[PDB]
């Protein structure tokens, strides 16, 4: 994840194509949430 | 062999096989009174016969992503993948289209689908793409 | 040909082609003469 | 459904009248709010 915030992230500016295909990539994976934010199991954040 | 066109009638058919039965489904729609898609079941039409005059759906166009997107920021063709279609309930003549509303309070990140009266927006838009590695 | 499809839609809303896309249609227009060429060749000669 | 339809010819998932032999009657129901509650099948024509 700080991996990916450097490639996005760069001069305090948001690189509009890389975080387009980042996201595009974390929703096709629905996977990378764990047990809260799950399309499965849908735990709330502040429960978490 | 035939090759999906455009300009034709569809059932948009799926597979439920629940309790290993193989059951055949299909999306239907009144249209008045209720947007809203449901699932009828196809199979067991010996026993009962279901109906099949909401769950028609013309297409009208497919198009690609670049022309679309060309289109929404402003006649025949054979279907491929890697491309969008717009469908249209033969009864209500409305589009089918991605509701905002989320009935399934199971699925948070799941919206709802359903007619709009106008193909206004890109949410009745649907691209399809291939199931198959072939 | 559905790179250069896929071109024409880019371009076909803007008034001007830039100097950077008229290189761009250049050089795939120059690939494709190659190829039609190579297919002329392959059958010009009468090859059932 | 319909991929194919010749024009002219009956298909199915069409709705129809079937007017009789007679060609001022065809195969109707009952009127309304009716004794048999729309359950017995006629060849009343005319208006209907």
């Amino acid at each position: 994840l700080d991996f990916l915030r450097f490639a996005v992230f760069v001069n305090g500016e948001s690189v509009e194509e890389n975080a387009n295909v980042v996201v595009r990539l974390l929703i096709r994976k629905p996977e990378c949430f764990g047990p809260a934010l799950r399309g499965e199991g849908g735990s709330g954040l502040l429960a978490a | 062999v035939q090759f999906l066109r455009t300009d034709d009638e569809v059932v948009l058919q799926c597979s439920a096989t629940v309790l290993k039965e193989q059951l055949k489904l299909c999306l239907a729609a009144e249209g008045f009174g209720n947007r809203l898609c449901f699932l009828e079941p196809t199979s067991n039409a010996q026993n009962v016969p279901p109906d099949l005059a909401i769950c028609c759906f013309t297409l009208e166009q497919s198009l690609s992503v670049r022309a679309l997107q060309e289109m929404l920021a402003n006649g025949h063709r054979t279907l491929l993948y890697g491309h969008a279609i717009l469908l249209r309930h033969a009864h209500s003549r409305m589009y089918l289209s991605c509701l905002t509303t989320s009935r399934s309070m199971t699925d948070k990140l799941a919206f709802d689908v359903g007619l709009q009266e106008d193909a206004t927006g890109e949410a009745c838009w649907w691209t399809m793409h291939p199931a198959s590695k072939q | 040909q559905e790179s250069i499809s896929d071109f024409y839609w880019y371009y076909s809303g803007k008034d001007v082609i830039e100097e950077q896309g008229k290189r761009n249609f250049s050089k795939a227009m120059s690939v494709a003469k190659q190829v039609f060429n190579s297919l002329t060749e392959y059958i010009q000669g009468p090859c059932t | 459904i319909c991929s194919c339809c010749e024009e002219g010819y009956v298909t199915g998932g069409h709705v129809l009248r079937l007017f009789h032999g007679h060609m001022d009657e065809c195969l109707t129901i009952s009127a309304a709010d009716s004794d048999d509650q729309r359950r017995l099948v006629y060849y009343e024509g005319g208006a209907v």
